[PDB]
């Protein structure tokens, strides 16, 4: 006949890969200099990255410069739109599917001549500028990320250049801006807060996110608050029994008293959640104790006990 | 630069225009604002018009009294006021804007003046 | 919409004593500008960003501030430094200004 | 009383690799580009 | 899996030219597959077995 | 006490088709080639 | 995950003639891989690591 009252909440694990978002950048180039002389056009496209300057121009004021250049072996090939020259083109919203990703692109060349047949073939080059937003997901060890469309990264996302995260990819590629600024389409004209965020060249395209701690992702997750559970201590084992969800936890230790470990993230959650229910109760009932004690069920459950004593009015 | 050009004499019931003419710069790389400065009173916001665009943001009730306008050819940009009154007697600016830390160029200010 | 209140009115202070002006918003802002306005003459940039310090401003001038209280403090007034100081927000899209600052000597 | 700890849609959620994001966006990339190659009025 | 109906291929692909003006054959051919398709509840969208 | 009959892990290792090897290596030879294409300094 | 075995490619490719006749370049090289296989319960089919 040894029962005591009190609070208790329970715990489980958490299998919700964490999340965020992320945004690319990418140009696009294509030639159609097949154009069979000799009737059918043959063309084939490519795809570079875009360089520190020209993003910082993107993400405030949505303008990028219609002009690539590459080297190989010394050789330097410099393409316009429509044969051009350096010039600034603004970027728009192109429609999508419903509920997807959201893209901003730039116009394409306003028209494409034909030119000489036989072997030199009509060559026409375009370019154009393109952003994308979307979602990444990873997992509980984070070796890796993968974005929406289907792209996968070796990196945590916790990385941040002095760390001990995982980072398989190459060194001379990832480089971590502070204080920077990046505004919607819809409110050009209104500096934002400055944030933290990291740059990534993948050599087809580039990525960027807002760097954050590892203590963004926790491993646990609340299930249940119970309000009037009764503890009954059976000599090597205790019994948190609770009619309103009839179940019954059954702990393997009668001491208990185990401290969190690395789960440091609910302290706040039931701070809050213990002092508010014993607020609604302290009319007829006392704390008997001043720390909240953790127990570990048979199962992977854990449990929050703080004992209540009645009121001798 | 930023120059404005002023003394200019306001017939009430007829539009007036403004012209800011913008050099040195790249014109199509930031924003013309527009501020109205009642003397003996603080300054006043109007709108700002985005060169390479036409993002002309107007005040929440300057609607019925503003226009923007700008020639990407002749690098300048115009106020069209509506039905100017008696009351409006103040001297205006333009100035640029930019998410960059490098300037933000103050225009001299034109001299209104509405009368009988 | 953000309304921006000067509580500071009048100076008429005399060199050799701090001078301390305080700009109050409604609602919460990201950052703040200060702007001093001479009689007869376009006003110049200060402050920006409530930390940093223009091209040319000399190091006196200086100030600080979160949430919706922010104030600029200078060291060593002199003459020249009877003008008057206007807070202007950016991140609500009315760039609404302050009332202003009348400092005398005296 | 009924409870369940892991419903349908948290073992759904549990997947790191979104087949539907994937495909419908890379049909929907080779549909526009069919259009431009080919006569698009 | 899919059923598969086609018409034969050209009967022959003879060579041409060369250089510039590389030979240049023309094939014309007409599928029929037939499959299934499946939607969920909100009827949204739908896929077929080969992933369209 | 507790019994289970078969784990997560079991569930998760009763498929054929490996998403992650799948895409990881596809990824990995695009990323190579591209180098090689373009200036691999 | 697979480990890959393979021999060094051309040595150089020098630039040729152009117009009609292009550069034309001529490399191959050998590959060995090593990965794993699944097969389920009636034995029809089985599929390797990289999705063959
Ligand atoms: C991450 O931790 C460091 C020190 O451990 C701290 O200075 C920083 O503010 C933290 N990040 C965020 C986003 O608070």
């Amino acid at each position: 006949e040894n029962h005591t009252e009190g609070l208790l909440m329970v715990f489980k694990d958490n299998i919700i890969p964490y999340s965020f978002k992320v945004r690319s950048y990418t140009k696009i180039v294509t030639n159609i200099l097949i154009y069979n002389g000799h009737s059918v056009t043959n063309r084939h496209e490519e795809k570079f990255s875009v360089e520190s300057y020209e993003t910082d121009q993107m993400d405030t004021i949505y303008q990028c410069y219609n002009a690539v250049k590459m080297t190989k072996d010394g050789l330097t090939r410099v393409y316009v739109d429509r044969d051009g020259v350096n010039i600034t083109v603004n970027l728009k919203p192109t429609g999508g599917l419903a509920n997807g990703v959201r893209r901003y692109a730039s116009q394409t060349e306003l028209y494409d001549a034909p030119g000489r047949v036989e072997a030199t073939y009509r060559t026409r080059t375009t370019v154009n500028c393109l952003i994308t937003d979307m979602m990444a997901k990873s997992n509980s060890p984070f070796d890796f990320f993968v974005t929406t469309t289907g792209q996968t990264v070796e990196m945590s996302p916790f990385y941040d250049g002095k760390n001990t995260e995982t980072f398989h990819e190459r060194a001379d590629s990832f480089h971590v801006r502070t204080n920077y600024k990046i505004v919607d389409y819809d409110n050009r004209g209104t500096n934002p807060q400055g944030e933290r965020r990291a740059f990534l060249d993948k050599g087809t395209y580039t990525l960027s996110w807002k760097l954050e701690n590892r203590t963004a992702y926790c491993p646990l997750q609340h299930w249940q608050t119970f309000d009037s559970t009764i503890a009954t201590e059976t000599g090597k084992s205790i019994h948190f029994v609770t009619d309103e969800g009839t179940s019954s936890f059954v702990t393997n230790t009668t001491v208990g008293i185990e401290l969190p470990d690395a789960f440091k993230c609910i302290e706040e959650q039931v701070n809050k959640t213990m002092h508010e229910k014993y607020e609604a109760v302290q009319d007829r009932y006392t704390k008997g104790q001043e720390a909240i004690t953790y127990f570990i069920t048979s199962g992977g459950l854990l449990l929050a006990w703080l004992p209540l004593t009645p009121r001798s009015l | 630069q930023l120059q404005q050009p002023g003394a200019e004499l306001v017939r009430p019931g007829a539009s007036v225009k403004l012209s800011c003419k913008a050099s040195g710069f790249t014109f199509t790389s930031y924003w013309i604002n527009w501020v109205k400065q009642r003397p003996g009173q603080g300054l006043e916001w109007i709108g700002n018009i985005f060169p390479s665009d036409s993002y002309t943001n107007y005040n929440q009730k300057f609607k019925d009294k503003a226009t923007l306008t700008v020639d990407k050819s002749s690098s300048t940009a115009y106020m069209l006021l509506s039905s100017p009154t008696s009351e409006d007697s103040a001297v205006y600016y333009c100035t640029r804007g930019g998410y960059r830390y490098d300037s933000d160029y103050w225009g001299q200010g034109t001299t209104l003046t509405v009368s009988s | 919409q953000i309304v921006l209140t000067q509580s500071p009115a009048i100076m008429s202070a005399s060199p050799g004593e701090k001078v301390t002006m305080t700009c109050s918003a409604s609602s919460s802002v990201t950052y703040m500008y200060w702007y001093q306005q001479k009689p007869g003459s376009s006003p110049r940039l200060l402050i920006y960003d409530t930390s940093n310090l223009a091209s040319g401003v000399p190091v006196r001038f200086s100030g600080s501030g979160s949430g919706t209280s922010y104030s600029l403090t200078i060291s060593r007034m002199e003459a020249e430094d009877a003008a008057t100081y206007y807070c202007q927000q950016w991140s609500s899209y009315p760039y609404t200004f302050g009332g202003g600052t009348k400092l005398e000597i005296k | 009383a009924s409870l369940e700890l892991y419903s349908r849609d948290e073992q759904r959620a549990s997947n790191v690799f979104d087949l539907e994001g994937i495909f419908r966006e890379y049909n929907f990339q080779a549909q526009n580009i069919a259009g431009l190659r080919k006569d698009l009025d």
